[PDB]
């Protein structure tokens, strides 16, 4: 018996099996109809198919806002992607902190009344990526498409009354850049061309050390620039877009938001943990997930955690190279353990229980 | 937000500590362990606990990751039993390996009711503490190590 580990991310699927040291089917969790109103397509072969589609994620700021095309995403991940049964695999999930009640009582009735899964558990995602990291304190900024969270950690409990949420991530920042991008007189605005314009995010920003000064230096000349193939071919080239654009992690009224930036976020957070442990989380922050793969982004968050913290405090910022599959990760490594699968909730205590049995075993 | 609408309404309850406490019943390691003054120690070996046999104690395989528990009497009666929970991390631990020794760290703390302290340990970066638990020359790293528990995705 083999569980199957499956991290719904708000823009990949990250699925495999536990005791991988990966996901073996990474893909955009979207659903593709025909742009002109066969029914649809999923995944890969949405984003291949784009150019007569318009896509739609099911997951926004990580809630599952389509349960219909949800449905279809886990089936494609089951029966397309992974080609098992789930009637035979006991299925670990995951969900950001802070969602609504009600995101993992429905994802609990479906993985049982749709897809008979033999016993499932519902993980918090920045827990699995402080254990993948092998601690058990620890304060982990994770961020993906859908939601930047602050999860501190102690002794291997979260503190439930730290934790600190942002709806602000990765697809925030593709818009914004779509948007900027009419400035040097681009176009992109179709479903299709929002995700051409995510992969020159992926591709060419970066988090400059000192906002102001990266502004200067990209007026003085062309220094900065870098071009960008569009798939017709066509070469643009992008200048202060390149750290523009996740410089809204840092400062969210760049998308017009009132929030503390994520430093500011980890700051609160930690000052809302009790004095004396927050030596070691200010020494244990872990990154987590695609939205923190910018290059500068941990000199600038110890920069700006240095400028908030008292003037003697040690600061880390852990950064793992695998941080795109850190929550995938621990839950491969914690769905390895006979233990933590004795608190899976079986089939028989759904049938028995419903739903709200979710809240009395997954923790 | 509001915590009671959400998903993590019932982290931090006595609910959250009695699910964790039956789950370590169900780990055949921590059968016997902290019922008097000394040092114990567990390598992870393939995702399982393994003891450590005593006569090896304080030498550890820079290849593998494991956990020490040390119970002594508190200042505050002799009688009586108090832990550390040390975890030590070799410098060429796999992931596999380490994640198991943090989370089986929690599961150990859970076992004895939460009384363990926990101290992550780091080759090379180990506690004043954990400097302290072995005899002059009793701390040795060992070159190599038991092989990870991941199957590797091409
Ligand atoms: N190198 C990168 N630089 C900046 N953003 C990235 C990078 N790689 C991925 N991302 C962004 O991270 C998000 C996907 O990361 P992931 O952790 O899988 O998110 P999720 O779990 O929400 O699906 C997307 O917004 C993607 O554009
Ligand atoms: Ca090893
Ligand atoms: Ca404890
Ligand atoms: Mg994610």
């Amino acid at each position: 018996t083999t569980a199957l580990v499956c991290d719904n991310g708000s823009g990949l699927v990250k699925a495999g099996f536990a005791g991988d040291d990966a996901p073996r089917a990474v893909f955009p969790s979207i659903v593709g109809r025909p742009r002109h109103q066969k029914d649809s397509y999923v995944g890969d072969e949405a984003q291949s198919k784009r150019g007569i589609l318009t896509l739609k994620y099911p997951i926004e700021h990580g809630i599952i806002t389509n349960w219909d095309d949800m449905e279809k995403i886990w089936h494609h991940t089951f029966y397309n992607e992974l080609r098992v049964a789930p009637e035979e695999h006991p299925t670990l999930l995951t969900e950001a902190a802070l969602n609504p009640k009600a995101n993992r009582e429905k994802m609990t009735q479906i993985m049982f009344e749709t897809f008979n899964v033999p016993a499932m558990y519902v993980a918090i995602q920045a827990v699995l990526s402080l254990y993948a990291s092998g601690r058990t304190t620890g304060i982990v900024l994770d961020s993906g498409d859908g939601v930047t969270h602050n999860v501190p950690i102690y002794e291997g409990y979260a503190l439930p009354h730290a934790i600190m949420r942002l709806d602000l991530a990765g697809r925030d920042l593709t818009d914004y850049l779509m948007k900027i991008l009419t400035e040097r007189g681009y176009s992109f605005v179709t479903t299709a061309e929002r995700e051409i314009v995510r992969d020159i995010k992926e591709k060419l920003c970066y988090v400059a050390l000192d906002f102001e000064n990266e502004m200067a230096t990209a007026a003085s000349s062309s220094s900065l620039e870098k071009s960008y193939e569009l798939p017709d071919g066509q070469v643009i080239t992008i200048g202060n877009e390149r750290f523009r654009c996740p410089e809204t992690l840092f400062q969210p009224s760049f998308i017009g938001m009132e929030s503390a930036g994520i430093h500011e976020t980890t700051y609160n957070s930690i000052m809302k943990c009790d004095i004396d442990i927050r030596k070691d989380l200010y020494a244990n922050n872990v990154l987590s997930g695609g939205t923190t793969m910018y290059p500068g982004i941990a000199d600038r968050m110890q920069k700006e955690i240095t400028a908030l913290a008292p003037s003697t405090m040690k600061i880390k910022i852990i950064a793992p190279p695998e941080r795109k599959y850190s929550v995938w990760i621990g839950g491969s490594i914690l769905a390895s353990l006979s233990t933590f699968q004795q608190m899976w909730i079986s089939k028989q205590e759904y049938d028995e229980a419903g739903p709200s049995i979710v809240h009395r075993k997954c923790f | 937000y509001n915590i009671a609408d959400s998903n993590i309404a019932n982290l931090g309850t006595e609910l959250e500590k009695k699910v964790k406490l039956e789950a370590s019943q169900h780990e055949d390691a921590w059968k016997g362990a902290g019922k008097q003054v000394g040092v114990e120690i567990w390598r992870i070996q393939q995702f399982k606990v393994v003891p450590v046999p005593k006569k090896h104690h304080g030498s550890f395989y820079t290849g593998d990751s494991y956990i020490v528990l040390s119970t002594y009497h508190p200042k505050t009666n002799p009688d009586k039993l108090a832990y550390d929970v040390h975890f030590w991390l070799g410098a060429f631990t796999t992931q596999d390996e380490a994640g198991t020794a943090a989370y089986k760290t929690v599961e150990l703390d859970d076992y004895l009711g939460g009384l363990p302290v926990q101290y992550r340990e780091v080759q090379g970066y180990e506690s004043e503490r954990f400097l302290s638990l072995f005899p002059k020359g009793g701390l040795r790293i060992l070159d190599g190590g038991v092989e990870t528990g991941f199957h590797h995705v091409e």
